[PDB]
RNA sequence: AUACUGCCAGCUGGGACUGAGGACUGCGACGUAAGUCAAGGAUGCUGGCAUAAUGGUUAUAUGCCGCCCGUCUUGAAACACGGACCAAGGAGUCUAACGUCUAUGCGAGUGUUUGGGUGUAAAACCCAUACGCGUAAUGAAAGUGAACGUAGGUUGGGGCCUCGCAAGAGGUGCACAAUCGACCGAUCCUGAUGUCUUCGGAUGGAUUUGAGUAAGAGCAUAGCUGUUGGGACCCGAAAGAU
RNA sequence: AUAUGUAAGAAGUCCUUGUUACUUAAUUGAACGUGGACAUUUGAAUGAAGAGCUUUUAGUGGGCCAUUUUUGGUAAGCAG
RNA sequence: CCUGAAAAUGGAUGGCGCUCAAGCGUGUUACCUAUACUCUACCGUCAGGGUUGAUAUGAUGCCCUGACGAGUAGGCAGGCG
């Protein structure tokens, strides 16, 4: 017998090996693996687990987010990468000349950076122009703000919007919400 | 690149090299151990003959194996096993004697059987059953490289630099001493010598302190 | 593939510790020492053989 | 499908994943939303504080289109501007040709100011306006004209 | 009967609902139908729109 | 019928098996339950502070 | 039935002492306490406002607050699995400066003499404790301090 | 100059179990120079037998061990309950509305399928309405409605931007967490120009409050798991009613 | 005695304020800062098996028995 | 050691039997054997790694290294029908 510190036969609890089945995706999976291992860069091997990510663990990044990585001091002719999709934002009336590599392109995200004369190329086209990841700039979407985490850590006193179906006067605004009827939270 | 002699003979250039110095090394130990030994012994004679005792220094290392199974221990020395890695029946580590962990095998003392290792049994615990920590992997020394891949850096490049910090407790003791696995003991050959283990060594049993008898029983489970 | 203990497979033993040759060859295992009648004091003996 | 799912991994386990000692029983606790207030006051206080009770005044007849207003912000106001028209007005901003923007034909009631909009002018026909929004946009040179 | 956090419902079925289901597998065969029914009276006011 | 009425045995051992660890401890506490008048007026310190950096680095 | 009050099992815990009752010498109003002090929490029975709860007697804890009277204390509480912060609002009376606190703050000013002393000739003057070693070999002289034999006594009864 | 203790990288024997593993490498040892070796795991030689001889199966005998399964239970072999035997049948399902997660498409949008058009006819294929959800919140409501800062400051922060040849920093830092701010609604305050003198409405605020803003992330389909209503895993009342 | 809180530092330490509407008689302080001085010892020991974190959901919510402490009871294979 | 010492079927230092014991107290050894310990093989699991090499070897392929393995209620996974 052993006196067991941890517990055994535990797995690693990170993804490996993406769990969805597109071909293209784990093509793009056995060229980053062979990356991560033989070229010592830093980036390709964050590039490599961001593969296996799940949907909600890549959100998307709307080519504003790009525009203001791209105002970042020095970053200007950065290669803008995000493994994910790029959507197209119409909140912003300028884009410059980037290049963006990227999962997937909306339709106004691709016709907006070729419009301002940049490029949109997959990570395959990034992987001959930079193996070791020069001059990149990864762009991560927020990750926090979707529908689903304001309802997480819900309970008396912490502000995390209720599992609700209709809303307005009539639906949970009473006993429990306010002084007048009862307590608040 | 023709490669059949350049390469190979200064890798065996700089291996005869690494000999020599390990040898040189391992003299200057033998020196040294002999000399503690004896200098011991004419102090010894010195104040007996000037009316006067000679009181031998505290051991400042003890070799603790683990007599006991895991089922039925309290919490306390459970995490003090733990902490000195002995978590298996018949487990031994090295301890460098101090306050702080006397106190520690003070709370053990039921379950372990220990003592003060002589330089014979840590060279034969180490070359017998000597195994290194290298990523997180038990791999067995069976080479000086293992060992001076892993504890180079505090300048032990041989199994006898890494015997010399342990006997000798050393500036390095923590990092050799955690470098080895625990050692994996066997029943003792010849038995306990005891009808029953689990009393003190002074009340006839087995566990406890031990102060040079651990030899004879390390010996005889190694 | 297969792990040789010293103190048997004495090339083993040597591969790990050049000395081994000569700790041998000069039999430091039995090695004599020179000797001098340092007598130890009589209260010393009083004192052990002491009632 | 039913191939994967649990109810066949249970096969010729006793009690199907439901514990032998607290079985499956058919209402242990009530049905639907039963003690609420009672025995399952702990999960309704946990989870959905404001349940029991009433809040405000009674609307008879309420109807929903009387309230119909959906809001434009600012910042996506150009959006309503057909895409071909819309690079050349950017360029040639100017007055005496600005662009009409009908919000109401969009399907908008009121417009809200989200702000930044370019400074080219524009016409913009509301029904309801914030202040800020019409603020914004006469900087931009435009105007906000009401639109019943 | 209630349990862990999740939205409160309200499924109207505490009525013998089951009798009163109507399944729309006639889509297509309506269709059809209506399409027939709009062919034959065409027909029958054959200048007529 | 009477039951066990209580026992906190088996609760040290379940409190231990995922159990213990202190609180994480950050740079920045919240300003929460500090004395308003020094929120208030740490509140205009800050302030100037930028306001005093931005313009050395201008 | 059963009596959980804020004070129950306080008997001896917020008594007084052994003639020190009445009023509190000054020097417990003149102690500063500043965020982020170290500070012992031993509640003092003769004023009843402010007083801690008995669990946070003997606790110690770091100051964030300081008010007119009071010093807000937190202390971190072991609930279930888990510890919670806890924000106690004490007056001055309940609490005392940690003094291992201002222990460690002198050895830290030592530690910074000492190193810049062994900076002036590098002598690895190594600032970190040890624990107590194992003696050195020492010899013991008889002169004067001839052994003295000893023995077991024989029983006897002594009553 | 010795029944004790310690050490020997001292010597000489007698037994047992094991032989894992490469189409080519390592670390070493041994003679002063063809190279050998017990050095990163067995080879050499010699027999007998190519068959039920070894072995698999099965029956018995022998040695030792072996209470009847399922169930409820702290506790069952129980002097607790079901079970004489066998075959076939026999028990977590489908749907409405959903939570988490995951996969897929498109993406500030998304959903063709009420319907229309077609059709090789319930398929498939096509459709430049509306509607649902999302894109705005907050308040009981009337209502009001999200950047004067590079969409802020601070801490951390992966990744990226030089190398100097063996201590080795600086710059940029979009996920995210902590924190101080700013903006929107509500509440509580100020109440300016102006004026059907009783309306109008802050730039000024407040240990107040919101399921908010602060360069969108959602919509749809499918799957496991979990939820609620349903006969609701299967069987089972004493009853009640027409 | 046993048990128990805290501390043993890089979010730490050493300058006439740099800020404030707080505070002080007062540049007095308080809080938070810019620049300066500190990687093999980063300020006890031992260990660390990867940290930290999130979501969601099952079963369970009859317990019982040593040693030691201990209550009621003469006691109990009793009750707590 | 004996008396004190009485219960119901026949009866239990486990049984036989044991009397300088095979009893009792103690000392010293030798010897026996667990699914425990040491070492080795094989299975699985988990972990950490290697591998874009020739006119043979899909890179969830091939391979190296280490540790570990009890399990009701229960969860998950890979499979069988």
């Amino acid at each position: 017998g052993i006196d067991h510190t941890s517990k055994q036969h535990k797995r690693s609890g990170h993804r490996t090996a993406p769990k969805s089945d597109n071909v293209y995706l784990k093509l793009l999976v056995k060229l980053y693996t062979f990356l991560a291992r033989r070229t010592d860069a830093p980036f390709n091997k964050v590039v490599l687990k961001a593969l296996f990510l799940s949907k909600i663990n890549r959100p998307p990044v709307s080519v504003s987010r790009i525009a203001r990585a791209l105002k970042q001091e020095g970053a200007a002719n950065k290669t803008v990468v995000v493994v994910g999709t790029v959507t197209d934002d119409a909140r912003i009336f300028e884009f410059p000349k980037t290049t963006v590599a990227a999962l997937r392109f909306t339709a106004g995200a691709r016709a907006k950076i070729v419009k301002a004369g940049g490029e949109c190329i997959t990570l395959d086209q990034l992987a001959v122009r930079a193996p070791k990841g020069q001059n990149t700039l990864i762009l991560r979407g927020p990750r926090n703000s979707r529908e689903a985490v304001r309802h997480f850590g819900m309970g008396p006193h912490k502000g995390k919007a209720p599992r609700i179906l209709s809303t307005g006067r009539k639906f949970e605004r009473a006993r429990g919400r306010r002084r007048s009827k009862g307590f608040k939270v | 690149a023709e490669q059949v002699a350049a390469e190979r003979a200064a890798r065996k250039a700089a291996n005869k090299e690494k000999r020599a110095i390990i040898l040189e090394r391992n003299a200057a130990y033998q020196k040294e151990y002999e000399t503690a030994e004896r200098n011991i012994i004419q102090a010894k004679r010195d104040a007996k003959a000037a009316g006067s005792y000679y009181v031998e220094a505290q051991h400042k290392l003890v070799f603790v194996v683990r007599i006991k199974g895991i089922n039925k221990i309290p919490p306390k020395p459970r995490k003090v096993l733990q902490l000195l890695r002995l978590t298996r029946i018949n487990s031994g580590t090295f301890v460098k004697v101090t306050k702080a962990t006397l106190e520690l095998l003070k709370l053990i003392e039921p379950y372990v059987a220990y003592g003060y290792p002589s330089y014979s049994t840590i060279r034969q615990l180490v070359y017998k059953r000597g195994f290194g920590k290298i990523n997180k992997q038990r791999v067995p020394l069976s080479d000086n490289a293992i060992i001076e891949a892993n504890l180079g850096k505090y300048g032990i490049l041989s199994i006898d630099d890494l015997i010399h910090e342990i006997i000798t407790v050393g500036p390095h003791f923590k990092q050799a001493n955690n470098f080895l696995w625990p050692f994996k003991l066997s029943n003792p050959s010849g038995g306990w010598g005891v009808p029953r283990k689990f009393k003190h060594f002074i009340q006839g049993g087995s566990f406890g302190n031990r102060e040079e008898f651990i030899n004879k029983l390390v010996k005889s489970m190694n | 593939v297969l792990k040789k203990n010293p103190l048997k497979n004495k090339q083993v033993l040597l591969r790990l510790n050049p000395y081994a040759k000569v700790f041998a060859a000069e039999k430091l295992g039995s090695k004599k020492a020179e000797k001098t009648g340092t007598k130890p004091a009589a209260v010393f003996t009083e004192t052990l053989k002491h009632d | 499908p039913s191939r994967f799912t649990k109810t066949r991994k249970h096969r010729g386990h006793v009690s199907a994943g439901k514990g032998r000692i607290g079985k499956h029983r058919k209402h242990p606790g009530g049905r639907g939303m039963a003690g609420g207030q009672h025995h399952h006051r702990i999960n309704m206080d946990k989870y959905h504080p404001g349940y029991f009770g009433k809040v405000g005044m009674r609307y008879f007849h309420k109807q929903q289109a009387h309230f119909w207003k959906p809001v434009l912000n600012l910042d996506k106001l150009w959006t309503l501007i057909p895409e071909d028209k819309r690079d050349q007005y950017l360029k040639s901003a100017s007055k005496e040709t600005a662009p009409v923007i009908d919000t109401l034909a969009a399907g908008y009631g009121k417009i809200l100011g989200k702000g930044r909009i370019p400074n080219v002018p524009v016409i913009v026909k509301a029904r309801f306006v914030s202040k800020l929004a019409e603020e914004k946009i006469r900087a931009a040179g435009g105007v906000v004209e009401l639109i019943a | 009967a209630i349990s862990k956090n999740l939205p409160i419902l309200k499924n109207h079925f505490r009525k013998h609902w089951q009798e009163r289901v109507k399944v729309h597998f006639d889509q297509a065969g309506k269709k059809v139908s209506r399409r027939n029914a709009r062919a034959t009276r065409a027909a029958k006011i054959a200048p007529r729109p | 019928a009477k039951s066990k009425n209580h026992t906190a045995h088996n609760q040290t051992r379940k409190a231990h098996r995922n159990g213990i660890k202190k609180p994480k401890t950050y740079k920045y506490p919240s300003l929460k339950g500090v004395d308003p008048k020094f929120r208030r007026n740490h509140k205009h310190a800050l302030h100037g502070t930028a306001k005093a950096l931005a313009a050395a680095k201008k | 039935g059963k009596s959980h009050g804020y004070r129950s099992r306080t008997r001896y815990m917020f008594q007084r002492d052994f003639r020190k009752h009445g009023a509190v010498h000054l020097s417990t109003y003149l102690k500063v306490y500043k965020v982020g002090d170290i500070v012992d929490i031993k509640a003092n029975g003769s004023i009843q406002k402010g007083m801690p709860h008995k669990f946070y007697q003997g606790k110690t804890g770091v100051v964030y607050n300081v008010t007119k009277s009071s010093v807000g204390v937190i202390i971190n509480k072991m609930v279930g699995n888990r510890y919670l912060e806890k924000r106690l609002n004490l007056r001055v009376e309940h609490i005392k400066h940690s003094k291992c606190r201002q222990e460690f703050l002198e050895r830290v000013k030592a530690n910074a003499a000492k190193r810049a002393e062994a900076k002036a000739q590098g002598v690895a003057v190594q600032l970190k404790r040890q624990p107590a070693q194992p003696r050195e070999s020492r010899i013991v002289s008889t002169e004067g301090n001839v052994p003295q034999t000893l023995a077991p006594v024989p029983y006897e009864t002594f009553i």
